[PDB]
């Protein structure tokens, strides 16, 4: 949301997106996330989230409802390889628009 | 969305602007 | 396929508990600072 | 460590039209000045390293890779298979009268993946510090501009400085090749003393560059054109999928025709 | 998806099914070749039911003379409202790859 | 301004030199993979090119 | 044995620990009390929240629901679950068996053991190829004739790497499994 609270006024032509380093797999929220993912759709924000030692829920129906992806590190090189392929420009969706 | 292009060309120059016997 | 050229991106980082964690060869904290110092340069030398 | 590599515009036109204009400085002149510049940057330390490239409109060729006359081995065959190499180059090559552009791109992109090579095969025990020495006199082309971009980026990325010394025609994107990468860049007045330029001006090495007092880099225009006029211009409208600066706004740009909206 | 068992051909509707899938189906048919009862264990529940309904179907097909009906029973209705939707995919995948419709019917109570 | 490339302070438009967009175009211009050949193949060029 | 386990952690800081890392949930008699509950461990587990569940192996619940991916990842199985041995159905049961079918009382009573906890904590494999982790704190399931009641593809799963594992080397060995099976196939 704080995220969403800025990249919302952002132009149109430039890809808004967003980068997850999840740690702790046991995460507070004040209110469902369901309706901010949906709201993540809507504001066409790319969400990719990536998890260090847990595979979760949330982070699952986030990255691949919005389209993103998560994926989880493997070991050190997993990681490396993780960030560099984030370093990528995202590939245009079909729901995307030039 | 594959990529697409028409007239590539001009990429390769850029803004850069634009006898036989010797 | 097309290619998003300008993109604008926040990265999330926890500062939880478990951060301090020394999951990898290294402390947590210290091994995902020192390779988004990486990452962060090759964002921008990339785009 | 140090690695200089040199690339000399051997271009037979401008060179046949010096050489038709009688000029006082030659190729072969240059090639003697250039084989001086590495033989005294070996000679300056051991641990030095070198190579040697020329080019020609149809390609590039590498010049580098008992004691009879009392002299050490290595220079007196670096001398030698130079001047094999660069007249193997000019005695098989063939005339073309479409083709006059000088080639840069080929001969940087085979420096660099050469220096990749070098920088994988010498040993961790020791740094290798890589620079690429240009010596452009010939005109330039533009479709070289998209590939010679290529390697001034990996050239910057890999950190190894571009040091251009032109002899005659002043490449905008050479000129901003060095800058890029950190590189000098020099245009000589007096072709004949090309040698004192190179030895004061290009052969100290970054670390020597850095406790030196060298002329400071001309002032680089970095020109920017939309793709349909090619008029340079202020202010330029690109497009987040052809990322071109077109003139004016319009619902297709040429160069894709994607379905941009009105705004 | 046809595959070789033992006693038949058995049309499937997924293109990859995974081996021990085989083992059960050409094992369990044992008890309908030998006229008998039997005992067997399988820890996927989908893949046995649908492998069940398939061998037994086809074997149904194959010797409607020898068995009139199947009868099967499984721990709770939310269960059972599950595997007579996997059936009925199943038949659905069966008409398709007959082409036409035929006299079965099937329902829970 | 001192660096480039930067948003306007003042007018929220994007300044950035020539340069910066060609280093995106490498995107644009994929580059086609090099058929394999692990095996010499009686390649008669020793020296890799 | 629940609720004196739950009031020593209460007593304890573990209690607080355990919910501090992540909520918790227990089951009692009342079906429409741990239908709620459940539901909202469910709910729990699809937010961020997350939540653990606490149940009686031989409980109705146990017996009802079924578990999938992020709904009873892991299954924890505290002890071989054997019922009170004095219970009079126990007794009649248990020596008419012996009596009539000749099983010993032993050989029974671990069985119906056996076979209740493989239940309870087999249901996290029920299908569309989701993972997940079965942890049985008791080295009674690993001695010989517990392994030999234990069913086959758990029984060839189970190894001696993780036969006899101590709880910090069942927590490092579940870490790495759930790192292994993260990745797709
Ligand atoms: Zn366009
Ligand atoms: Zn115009």
């Amino acid at each position: 949301s704080i995220a969403m609270q800025t990249l919302k006024h952002m132009p149109g032509h430039t890809s808004r997106e967003v980068l997850i380093i999840f740690s702790s797999l046991t995460t507070c929220d004040p209110s469902n996330i369901y309706d901010l993912i949906k709201t993540l759709k809507a504001a066409k924000i790319r969400v990719s989230v990536i998890g260090l030692s847990a595979e979760v829920r949330v982070c699952t129906v986030l990255a691949r409802e919005t389209g993103g992806t998560y994926h989880v590190i493997l070991d050190e090189s997993h990681y490396k390889e993780l960030l560099t392929h984030h370093v990528s420009p995202p590939p245009a969706s079909s729901s995307s628009e030039c | 969305i594959a990529l697409n292009l028409k007239k590539s060309d001009r990429y390769y120059h850029g803004p850069t602007p634009i006898t036989s016997q010797d | 396929v097309r290619l998003g050229m300008m993109r604008h991106l926040y990265v999330v980082v926890d500062g939880s508990r478990t951060m301090e964690d020394q999951d990898l060869k290294p402390n947590r904290l210290t091994c995902t600072l020192k390779l988004l110092e990486y990452f962060v340069e090759e964002y921008f030398d990339q785009n | 460590l140090n690695l200089l590599v040199i690339v000399v515009d051997a271009n037979p036109i401008w060179w046949g039209k010096q050489a038709l204009k009688e000029s006082q400085f030659t190729l072969s002149k240059c090639i003697d000045a250039v084989m001086v510049l590495g033989n005294s940057h070996l000679f300056m330390n051991r641990s030095n390293k070198l190579a040697v490239i020329a080019s020609h409109i149809q390609e590039s060729r590498f010049l580098y890779p008992g004691s009879k006359d009392g002299k050490y081995e290595l220079l007196t065959s670096a001398n030698e298979v130079i001047v094999e190499e660069i007249k193997d180059l000019m005695t098989k090559s063939d005339i073309k009268g479409q083709h006059t552009e000088t080639l840069l791109a080929g001969s940087l992109a085979k420096a660099l993946c050469y220096i990749h090579r070098m920088n994988k095969e010498v040993k961790d025990n020791q740094e290798m510090k890589s620079r690429i020495l240009v010596i452009k006199a010939a005109e330039d082309s533009a479709l070289q501009y998209m590939n010679f971009m290529n390697v001034i980026f990996a050239a910057q990325k890999q950190n190894i400085l571009i040091d251009a010394c032109v002899l005659d025609s002043d490449s905008g994107l050479l000129q901003q090749a060095c800058d890029i990468t950190g590189g000098l860049y020099l245009k000589v007045p007096q072709m004949p003393s090309l040698l004192q330029y190179l030895l004061w001006v290009f052969l100290p090495d970054q670390d020597q560059r850095s406790q030196l007092i060298l002329p400071p880099p001309v002032h680089v225009d970095y020109r920017a054109a939309c793709f349909c006029h090619r008029n340079l211009i202020e202010i330029g409208y690109v497009c987040s999928v052809c990322l071109s600066i077109f003139c004016n706004f319009s619902p297709i740009c040429t160069t894709c025709e994607t379905a941009f909206k009105i705004s | 998806m046809k595959l070789n068992v033992d006693g038949l051909l058995v049309y499937f509707p997924y293109d990859y099914i995974y081996p021990e899938q085989f083992s059960y189906m050409r094992e369990l048919k044992r008890t309908l070749d030998a006229k008998g009862h039997g005992v067997l264990e399988m820890p996927s529940g989908t893949g046995k039911t649908v492998s069940l309904l398939a061998l037994i179907m086809a074997y149904q097909r194959a010797y409607p003379l020898e068995v009139t009906k199947l009868i099967y029973c499984s721990r709770t209705v939310p269960e059972i409202e599950k595997v007579i939707e996997e059936l009925r995919k199943l038949l659905n995948f069966y008409e398709k790859q007959e082409g036409e419709k035929l006299p079965f019917l099937g329902l829970a109570l | 301004y001192c660096e480039l490339p930067v948003e306007c302070k003042i007018c929220g438009l994007t300044l950035v030199s020539a340069p910066h967009l060609a280093r995106s175009y490498h995107h644009l211009f994929p580059l086609d993979a090099f058929q394999e050949i692990p095996l010499e193949e009686y390649n008669g060029e020793r020296f890799c090119y | 044995y629940m609720e004196s386990t739950v009031a020593s952690w209460y007593e304890q800081g573990i209690l607080e620990n355990i919910q501090r890392n992540k909520l918790l949930f227990i089951e009692t008699q009342d079906g429409a009390e741990t239908s709620v509950a459940l539901e909202k461990y469910q709910e729990a587990c699809e937010n961020g929240r997350g939540a653990i569940l606490l149940s009686v192996a031989r409980g109705k619940v146990s017996e009802g629901i079924d578990f999938v991916h992020h709904y009873g990842r892991a299954v924890i199985m505290f002890g071989v679950p054997y019922v009170y041995t004095q219970s009079r159905i126990l007794k009649a049961r248990l020596e008419y068996l012996r009596d009539q079918f000749q099983i010993r009382e032993n050989d029974f009573l671990t069985f119906d053991a056996m076979r209740h906890a493989a239940q309870c904590v087999g249901r996290a494999i029920r299908g569309k190829t989701d993972y997940g982790l079965m942890v049985f704190a008791d080295k009674r399931f690993a001695r010989g004739d517990k392994r030999g009641k234990l069913p086959r593809w758990i029984q060839e799963h189970l190894t001696d790497a993780n036969l006899n594992l101590t709880v910090d080397e069942g927590v490092q060995v579940a870490k790495y499994f759930l790192r292994q099976m993260a990745q797709p196939f």
